[PDB]
């Protein structure tokens, strides 16, 4: 009765999707999900909801990625947001947070791409709180998403705690191998540019602040570059970091190389 | 602002007299102008002056929209800044080309001038006339060698009448997919930016594909350019191709993009507002009525606009307090 | 009596002779046996052709004296080629082309594969002057050599100017591997020799003209040719032209036919990435190239981030088996930068030349110390996180699809018991259990089980990352001492049971601890097993390796065994006649590997560093410290039916 | 240091051609060779001068240079009582 209902429910998605319409085809697998909800299925509520939630993520890149609208008001995030809700409620009660966790990566995603950086940062953090006890490296990736989404949203003090806590977790679970030691470079520079653009009173500078600002006041170019800039901008040089900025150009990534700007911009 | 004003106008006064347009390609070729655009121009200490006014008429032309009648530009200086800001933009490819990075806060203070002279209705009088063709040309150009020289990695490519006005409008048309894919923020295209560029390099975009140069060719997909369609264009310039035919348009994807190009360019003098009006009824097989909708939508919001009013580039859209 | 070499001279010459009949089928027939017989070629014939007088030794369209195959002092390839070149595909007056009226474009295309494997036997004929004496000077005013074959690059279809790429590739390839890497030495023998002005360097572009080219056909020759070419170009005194090809490959990687696609990243996985790290090292104007790009050249990380990760996701199987196996041919060349052992990209190159040229448990796991490399752990788990996250962060099918497989075989290739700092993160933090949380809930989905060629991989990978865990962890499930992995191993065993539960529903025709009546996928798993038997018991094709239900139940046996090596008696007592009816059931089907888990059921019933470190100084101290040393009850059924299937 | 009997002998100029013509191909070899030629007393500045190039880029020869110096360092190292190579490799290797 329910199980063919839905089969038809099925067909109906998988026609809509031929037609290629996508509002209404989402409704369908929501109705799929309903009547797996009705009986006891568990992972196949699941998938009928993620492919609801994939449906209406598809229909804002088709109304403001492909079709920049300016009518464009975000009606199918909100469904998203709640399918993907209900989604992960339903994993969290069947317990596997992995696929919980994946979900929080593809809606913060999702959100990164609409141009929405502190959502992204947001479910980015939930997703790496959700992928601490099983996979690590899976959480430092996700924190470092976030990092990347709160730098781009001029959050920088987050991005401090987070590069600070993506340091840490890389130590405890380095102790490095392999990718933890690009986490760690990674940290290592960018924590050093995010103290030199905010330069915390000794109050508000924790002792992890303290030991690496004392370490420099990693390849060996670019860390001599580093101290050379720190030892710079203690002294106020301001045509020694103009030397440093067209000779660090090439060795940063766009991320560090914003954050450079941003050091060589509040100094003069 | 005297003194900028005064210093601005003695940098023009130190250029050339008859301006040539910028090929990064094969610049040393053509001319002996070269010889003199290296000689007065090539010096440090002209090229340590140039991007401090840069810095001194993006900061005045922030302020110019805010201020008294006493304190805007005069008329006369307005061709000397749009002269000012084509030698500005050239100082920056042309250290692209030869030295290293410029300064990469040069880079800033050079596209802040460019893109708060391209938009003030002024010195967009001054750009989009015909005097000024080579010049805007010069713009096109180095505007793209800047985003090529950062954005896109050796072996890439950005999204996967004389020769420079055919080449710098198919340019543009590049530009504005790189829009699409290049320059969003947040998109994994976008790793390469560093992100202090992409919104004036966004802004840079949208307001040099609206010249009349651009805009005819910009509208047009280029699913329609790869179909046989091809008339001959005039409008004084190289480059005034007529409007799209609806019979191109009933196709989905190259409708589309033309709904893409329309609303990230948005409208001009108010006939080419009447001409697409024209066109996206004419459209009016279910999804392309669904598609021409929220065209008619989004024409609609774009007279609703409380500045310039179809000008996605300066102006956005008019919200009223309830409270 | 093995056969002689006048015989193979015989065929050689009865086949030049026949090039020459006139037909169409006989010379393509000829020139097809010329060249798979330039390509294979017999030893003792190819000793003869190397040779300078050749066939002397062994007997003691055309309008010049080309010389026959006879005469002495040159080799017996050199007038082949001048033969081959005059008689097919140039005319003896000028750099012009033959029509398609005259020779047709197959027998131009057999002929320049012929002369391209000729080449690559032996390169100075390339160089040869066309005609031995020369052609009527009052007809004809200069007299050209055999480099116009050269010009084909531009003659109208492909297979003609595809054919010209992979002539030059072997032109470069066999000049560079014929004298070793002295080219100006060489180049001064031969333009001593002959008067033709033909440099390397004025052959790189044409073939680089052949990668940017309209048909698939032609890039996918060029991209051959490039194969062939590359690395005996990019160790050489011409290593900026190599990677400049490097890079025009690199711009290739999305083209719309699937040969030219895993040609491509069957070209980038024979590099090493170190002597390539070396010469962006060295480079300052390479990493500008064209429009003058400031920044840095990043080709190892887009080689394996944007080219063979990315390819794990496309949509034809074939691709994502080629790009698992260009993960595995490039985790050992790739040089990431400032490891604690080599240094610089120069140590690494000279710690693989010297050393190289300087010197019953189950499958599942180890228990040695194991001496392990400390670079390639690193490069191991590089390429396993970069691998993780795009399976964990993966929005299609055919990605998770694909990287199942790419992790399978960097497991199977790469294992996880000895490389096991390579393969770890996170859990039991410190042999280790990597990652196997995330694979785990992929199988508890309703959406992966249902395809079966990544099922059985993800079943062979879970059974090693679990099993990985063996010396440290071991001392319900007694055995396992560690809590936190007690539940994992679980999921495992009981997913395994009702799989193996399932194939006995597939193999007796019956309509349907482990029990998949009142799961509603498992039952969709019934249906697809269901189809893919039936689909086998139709068709009669018995030497298949893939078959999707054979190698899936051997997979299904093969890590059910490697977990039952983990278990006890008091955890398997409640369960061993359910395993013994699921093989009595399964056994005619697949009995290879139906027997080793019987065996291993039986087992568990009965208790069972900067370049003068590693140049000389270290196999010089392990060469003295040599010398100091050298100074001083319900099996028997199922046994029975083993004996006779044995018999 | 003694010459092959009137040609009866592999001298060593030559089989030292054969290891110049090594350079590139095999550098692990050239480099035993090259501690063979420091153990005895053969310091002939012609040859270091070839091996060490004293006055893009090939690859594999650079090790040999590199190697070589190193090498010839350390026989510097050993005795360095005669003021002769620490002059002639501190004024040109630098």
């Amino acid at each position: 009765n329910v199980a063919e209902a839905g089969e038809q429910f099925g067909q109906l998605g998988r026609e809509l999707r031929a037609q290629e319409c996508l509002p209404y085809a989402a409704w369908c697998q929501l109705a799929v999900a309903r009547c797996q909800q009705a009986l006891f299925h568990g992972p196949g509520e699941a998938l009928a909801l993620t492919e609801a939630a994939r449906l209406f993520l598809r229909q804002e890149r088709d109304a403001r990625q492909r079709l920049v609208c300016p009518a464009a008001y975000g009606e199918p995030l909100q469904a998203a947001a709640s399918a993907l809700g209900a989604a992960v409620r339903l994993h969290l009660e069947l317990g596997q947070p992995a696929a919980a966790a994946a979900l929080c990566l593809e809606l913060a995603a999702a959100l990164r791409d609409l141009g929405q950086p502190a959502a992204a940062a947001g479910h980015f953090q939930r997703a790496a709180q959700l992928q601490l006890p099983q996979l690590p490296l899976a959480a430092l990736q996700a924190l470092g998403e976030a990092a990347s989404c709160q730098l781009l949203a001029r959050d920088y003090t987050g991005a401090l705690a987070v590069f600070t806590r993506m340091q840490r977790l890389a130590r405890e679970h380095g102790s490095a191998l392999g990718a933890f030691s690009d986490v760690l470079v990674r940290c290592e520079v960018s924590r050093v540019l995010l103290l030199l653009l905010l330069q915390p009173p000794p109050a508000k500078l924790l002792p992890e602040h303290a030991q690496t600002l004392e370490k420099y006041s990693l390849p060996e170019e670019l860390f001599l570059l580093l101290q050379s800039l720190v030892m710079a901008t203690h002294e106020k040089d301001t045509e020694a970091i103009k030397s440093l900025q067209v000779e660090m150009w090439p060795l940063l990534t766009a991320e560090q190389n914003h954050l450079l700007h941003l050091v060589l911009q509040e100094t003069i | 602002r005297e003194v900028t004003l005064a210093r601005v106008s003695g940098t023009v006064q130190q250029l050339p007299a008859v301006h040539h347009v910028f090929q990064p390609e094969l610049p040393a070729e053509p001319a002996a102008y070269w010889s003199k655009l290296n000689d007065l121009f090539g010096d440090a200490a002209l090229y340590q002056s140039l991007p401090t006014l840069a810095r001194a008429l993006a900061q005045y032309l922030v302020v110019v929209s805010k201020l008294p009648s006493h304190l805007h530009l005069p008329p006369e200086k307005e061709k000397d800044i749009v002269k000012f800001v084509v030698a500005t933009l050239e100082a920056l490819s042309w250290h692209l080309i030869h030295e290293q990075i410029p300064l990469s806060l040069d880079l800033q203070a050079g596209l802040d001038c460019c893109c708060l002279a391209l938009q003030l209705p002024g010195l967009w009088s001054v750009v989009s006339s015909t005097e000024f063709v080579t010049h805007a040309c010069s713009l096109i150009h180095c505007v793209h060698f800047i985003l090529e020289a950062v954005a896109v990695q050796p072996g890439e490519q950005l999204l996967s009448n004389p020769k420079y006005i055919t080449a710098a409008c198919e340019m543009v048309a590049e530009m504005v997919e790189s829009l699409q894919s290049v320059l969003a923020l947040g998109h994994k295209r976008n790793s390469g930016v560093p992100a202090f560029l992409t919104p004036l390099l966004r802004n840079i975009i949208i307001s040099l594909a609206r010249l009349p140069l651009v805009n005819s060719y910009t509208r047009v997909p280029p699913l329609v350019w790869k179909l046989g369609w091809s008339p001959k264009p005039g409008g004084d310039f190289g480059t005034a191709f007529p409007e799209i035919p609806v019979e191109f348009l009933q196709e989905k994807e190259v409708f589309k993009e033309f709904i893409y190009r329309i609303n990230t360019l948005g409208w001009t003098s108010r006939t080419q507002f009447e001409e697409t009006w024209a066109t996206l009824l004419g459209v009016l097989r279910t999804q392309i009525n669904v598609l021409a909708v929220q065209a008619i939508t989004s024409l609609v919001l774009s007279a609703m606009t409380v500045p310039v009013a179809g000008n996605p580039a300066v102006s956005c859209l008019e919200q009223q307090p309830r409270n | 009596v093995s056969p002689s070499a006048e015989q193979l001279v015989q065929v050689y010459e009865l086949t030049l002779h026949h090039t020459q009949h006139q037909d169409h089928n006989v010379v393509t027939g000829a020139l097809e046996l010329l060249q798979q017989l330039f390509r294979t070629p017999p030893p003792e014939l190819l000793q003869t052709l190397t040779a300078v007088g050749g066939i002397g030794q062994l007997t003691a369209r055309i309008k010049g004296d080309i010389g026959q195959s006879t005469d002495d002092d040159s080799a017996p390839l050199v007038h082949c080629v001048r033969l081959l070149s005059a008689s097919f595909l140039l005319t003896g007056g000028k750099n012009v082309l033959v029509p398609d009226r005259d020779v047709r474009v197959s027998v131009k295309a057999l002929a320049l594969s012929c002369v391209g494997a000729a080449v690559a036997l032996h390169p100075e004929s390339f160089f040869s002057k066309l005609y031995k004496v020369p052609l009527d000077t009052t007809e004809y005013p200069e007299e050209q050599y055999v480099s116009d074959i050269l010009n084909y690059i531009d003659h109208g279809d492909p297979q003609v100017r595809g054919a010209t790429a992979i002539l030059c590739g072997t032109l470069i390839c066999s000049i560079l591997s014929r004298s070793r890497f002295h080219v100006g030495d060489w180049m001064g023998t031969i333009r001593t020799l002959t008067g033709n002005t033909f440099s390397l360097a004025d052959c790189i572009p044409l073939l680089r003209k052949t990668l940017k080219d309209e048909s698939s056909v032609t890039c996918k020759l060029a991209c051959t040719a490039v194969r062939n070419c590359v690395m005996s170009l990019c160790s050489s005194s011409y290593s900026e032209l190599g990677l400049q090809l490097i890079i025009d490959v690199l711009t290739l990687r999305n083209s719309s036919y699937w040969l030219v696609r895993t040609e491509l990243l069957e070209t980038l996985a024979e590099i090493d990435f170190r002597l390539v790290s070396f010469l962006e090292a060295k480079a300052e104007n390479l990493h500008r190239g064209a429009h003058h790009y400031t920044g840095l050249l990043k080709l190892q990380e887009r080689v394996l981030n944007n080219v063979v990760i990315h390819l794990l996701g496309d949509e034809d199987p074939r691709v994502r088996h080629v790009a698992a196996a260009s993960l595995i041919r490039l985790v050992p060349k790739l040089f990431y930068k400032c490891d604690q052992g080599q240094a610089d990209p120069v140590v690494a190159v000279a710690r693989d030349q010297s050393s190289v040229y300087l010197k019953r448990i189950y499958r599942g796991y180890n228990l040695l110390p194991s001496i392990t490399d400390v670079t390639m752990e690193n490069n191991l788990s590089r390429v396993i996180a970069a691998v993780s996250h795009e399976l964990i962060t993966s929005t299609t099918r055919a990605l998770t699809f694909g990287c199942c497989e790419a992790l399978c075989l960097l497991s199977t290739a790469f294992p996880v018991c000895i490389w096991s700092l390579g393969w770890h993160c996170g859990v039991p933090p410190l042999c280790t259990v990597g990652m196997a949380t995330m694979i785990l809930t992929l199988l508890s989905s309703a959406w992966f089980p249902l395809d079966l060629s990544a099922h059985q991989d993800a079943l062979i990978l879970a059974g090693n990352l679990l099993a990985a865990s063996a010396p440290k962890s071991l001392r319900v499930w007694p055995a396992l001492g560690d809590r936190a992995l007690v539940p994992m191993v679980e999921q495992l065993f009981s997913h395994l049971l009702k799989v193996i539960n399932i194939c006995a529903h597939v193999l007796d025709d019956v309509a349907p601890l482990g029990s998949f009546y009142h799961l509603p996928s498992y039952l969709r798993l019934h249906d697809v097993l269901k189809a893919t038997h039936a689909n086998y018991k139709v068709t009669l094709d018995l030497q298949n390796s893939t078959e999707k239900f054979g190698g899936f139940l051997r997979s299904a046996l093969d890590v059910l065994s490697q977990i039952l090596e983990l278990a006890t008696l008091q955890d398997i007592g409640k369960c061993v006649e359910e395993i013994l009816g699921y093989l009595k059931s399964c056994f005619s089907r697949e009995p290879m590997m139906a027997t080793v888990c019987v065996q291993q059921l039986l087992k568990t019933l009965f208790g069972t560093p900067g370049l003068y470190h590693y140049c000389f100084m270290a196999p010089y101290t392990h060469f003295t410290q040599a010398l100091a040393d050298a100074s001083l009850r319900l099996f028997e059924p199922l046994v029975i039916k083993a004996l006779k299937q044995y018999t | 240091r003694s010459d092959g009997c009137g040609g009866s002998f592999y001298t060593l100029d030559s089989l030292n051609l054969r290891a110049r013509s090594m350079i590139t191909t095999h550098p692990a070899l050239v480099l035993l060779w090259c501690q063979i030629l420091l153990l005895v007393n053969h310091t002939d500045y012609r040859w270091w001068a070839e091996v060490q190039q004293t006055p893009l880029g090939m690859c594999n020869r650079e090790i040999v240079r590199r190697g070589a110096l190193i090498l010839f360092c350390d026989y510097v190292c050993q005795n360095l009582h005669d003021s002769e190579h620490l002059t002639w490799l501190i004024v040109n290797h630098i």
